[PDB]
């Protein structure tokens, strides 16, 4: 019995044991798989094989199925994000499919066809590490996910030939792995803040006697750690004009290369108040050299920041609480790491103290996986 | 006669393309972190944490590696030349 | 740190390509002494001996240089590396 | 799934009947026989193919022939005979032969049916791999000629290896199974098995009436064989090196070597072609060794040998009492029936009768014998 993460970029898949939980590790020894699926001309692809064949290979390499999976084809947010993946996706009976050359073959597939191929991989990850063979799961989903795209992600698990257990809510997993349901007292309050790679979401949730409820949900579905990585991209190729009289924003391979070089920085500003970016022949030859500090990228980045605490007082009123009603606040997501993030949270709700000892990559995973263990 | 040749150069070339399918193998390797160093439009695929891990190196290092993954290319290149 | 680690990922591709072209060198020196006049220092393809003493005269002298050239194309990359 | 096992002198062979086809399964190499030879190293245990391919290297660590020793006293005349052209060493264990050899730096001794064991196990393993499963049942063939103890000590060598030997059955009756001869209508049929190998030559006269086998007579010569060919043919050669560049190479072990493969190599080609030609590269003090053979020349040079195969035909009629125009079927078994000149005079002496030999004569007995493990598993 696992519990997986099923992320819109990567995905998590843990294992309750020794009275503790662990988080395993792919062939790779990376603890977090990103989701994506590649066709070529020979094979398919899942996880970072996809991942690196992304420039070579961009119209048939799949994400964000997390976006489409229980959707029509015809729901305003479909239409929306279509204009901005590199991948075409197709009308069928008013269902949307991704379509994409495979072996020379024009194919489409559904948003849970692709997504059962990550969970498959998620089951064989599981299963080299256990040795045994793995079929009993409990997988996550966002809170505001409905009965549609519950059920298109559990018939993805399906169709991995996984035996789902439970569909449970991504925040109520975070709450489990906290053991915030495990306690004294009465009804409780709990605010999940979960900020991702391209999603951000707020949850509000009551746990009373050990029973979760939740009281509302907010957020932004295309805010994520990516987005403080385009003002950093944006500002070195700016700097770079300037500097070297030249522009880079048209040559995919700089840019790229820089976008890498702006995440380690950001990693770094988050244990230290500056960083410095280098990157061998940047454009024509030219070496870029250059630092940043916090404060710099905390000014880069502001309204993105400040504007997390939107959702929050959102989600507050929508649940009718006072935010001094909070009893617990948790962080989940790799970018709730930002220093700045959490002072802002901290600082709203009056100095709390956070919850966030447990990897904010995989509390999800963590909680599921302590789920699994009590439906197995 | 000309049948012993044919099965001889057979079981030759048999041990020949293994070490060559081998010999393959290590360039798309190689390839995949050259690339990761490149400034160049990938010809095919990219390591990607192995970009981030040379772009965490000192310039100088990022040079260096990048230096010894074109000689490394061009020594096992030399030897699919020679050795067919 | 990461260096070191860039250095480790690199002579892990060298490393297996090595012993690779260890595996090519044994499998060639069985069939290279079965065409040689020394007593066999190791191991010989019992089956390729048959085959090659079958060949015409000149054939079985191309066959041992061709397998003495790769033995040493095999040396040289091995050395090269 | 049932498989049968040819433990031969000098190779063995397996097969398996499924689906109404009999199948004889390669091993590792793709070879559909494999040489009943058992090695010992510094580090490991060979056994078949890479075992033969070390022997130059290893030669007094390298066992083969052991099947010539099952239910042999050490000092009975055939074992000390064949002592003397073994290159591994034999001892005497309270009567009983046991060869002895260096592994892992130790010294080690076996009897003869416990190096068969292993050649079993090789087999065994050779049939997995083929067919994906395990393999457990098998029927074993052993010469016609074995009393009960040999007869048990290689079914203990088939026990020991993981077999369970449903039946020990005699190479002749298991050659005649292969043809079908025991399904066919009619009164009693009297079969002559001619089994010539690279070592050996037996002749068995069995009778079939109704499905059931009778060995009427046995005769044949332990020590008569292909390898006996090929080295009127080696003598032959070194005499006209020697005539030719008057240079003797009987004492380079390795040109004797290459000058025997070339003359098997050589005899193989005269069983298809009128002529063949044997050339060696730099053969001795890299002097080229190139010369040529007709087929008539390779009988000549055999003529005594070839004609005495017909003494044990003749000696086992007699014992049979049988006249030769009573022989129903004839069958040929054995690499070495394949050469033209023995085929005409056994034809011949059988006033033109057509032989059985469509059959690989080096796989009919493992066919015969897949064949009736099938049947009785
Ligand atoms: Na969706
Ligand atoms: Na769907
Ligand atoms: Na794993
Ligand atoms: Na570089």
């Amino acid at each position: 019995a696992v519990g997986i993460d099923l992320g819109t970029t990567y995905s998590c898949v843990g294992v309750f044991q020794h009275g503790k939980v662990e988080i395993i590790a792919n062939d790779q020894g990376n603890r977090t798989t990103p989701s994506y699926v590649a066709f070529t001309d020979t094979e398919r692809l899942i996880g970072d094989a996809a991942k690196n064949q992304v420039a070579m290979n961009p119209t048939n390499t799949v994400f964000d199925a997390k976006r489409l999976i229980g959707r029509r084809f015809d729901d305003a947010v479909v239409q929306s994000d279509m204009k901005h993946w590199p991948f075409m996706v197709v009308n069928d009976a008013g269902r949307p499919k991704v379509q994409v050359e495979y072996k020379g073959e024009t194919k489409s597939f559904y948003p849970e066809e692709v997504s059962s191929m990550v969970l498959t991989k998620m089951k064989e990850i599981a299963e080299a590490y256990l040795g045994k063979t793995v079929t009993n799961a409990v997988v996550t989903v966002p809170a505001y996910f409905n009965d549609s795209q519950r059920q298109a992600t559990k018939d993805a698990g399906t169709i991995a030939g996984l035996n789902v257990l439970r569909i449970i809510n991504e925040p109520t997993a975070a709450a489990i792995a906290y053991g915030l349901d495990k306690k004294v007292g009465a009804e409780r309050n709990v605010l999940i803040f979960d900020l991702g790679g391209g999603t951000f979401d707020v949850s509000i949730l009551t746990i009373e006697d050990g029973i979760f409820e939740v009281k509302s949900t907010a957020g932004d579905t295309h805010l994520g750690g990516e987005d403080f990585d385009n003002r950093m991209v944006n500002h070195f190729i700016a700097e770079f004009k300037r500097k070297h009289k030249k522009d880079i924003s048209e040559n995919k391979r700089a840019v790229r290369r820089l976008r890498t070089a702006c995440e380690r920085a950001k990693r770094t500003l988050s244990s230290s108040t500056q960083a410095s970016i280098e990157i061998d022949s940047l454009y024509e030859g030219i070496d870029f050299y250059t630092s940043i500090t916090r404060a710099r990228f905390e000014e880069l980045n502001a309204d993105l920041f400040r504007g997390t605490l939107d959702p929050v007082e959102k989600a507050l009123r929508d649940a009718k609480l006072d935010k001094s009603q909070i009893h617990d606040i948790v962080l989940v997501g790799g970018s709730t790491r930002i220093p700045k993030i959490q002072k802002l949270l901290q600082d709203f709700f009056n100095g709390k103290e956070l919850n966030k000892s447990i990897n904010p990559d995989e509390a999800v995973a963590y909680g599921a996986a302590v789920q699994a263990a009590i439906l197995s | 006669s000309e049948e012993s040749l044919k099965h001889a150069t057979r079981i030759i070339d048999e041990v020949v393309s293994k070490f060559l399918d081998d010999l393959g193998n290590a360039k798309s390797h190689l390839m995949s972190l050259y690339s990761a160093c490149s400034s160049e439009v990938p010809p095919g695929p990219v390591d990607q944490k192995f970009q981030s891990i040379v772009i965490g190196c000192a310039l100088e290092d990022q040079k260096k590696i990048k230096r010894r993954l074109e000689t490394l290319l061009r020594n096992i290149d030399n030897s699919d030349k020679a050795i067919k």
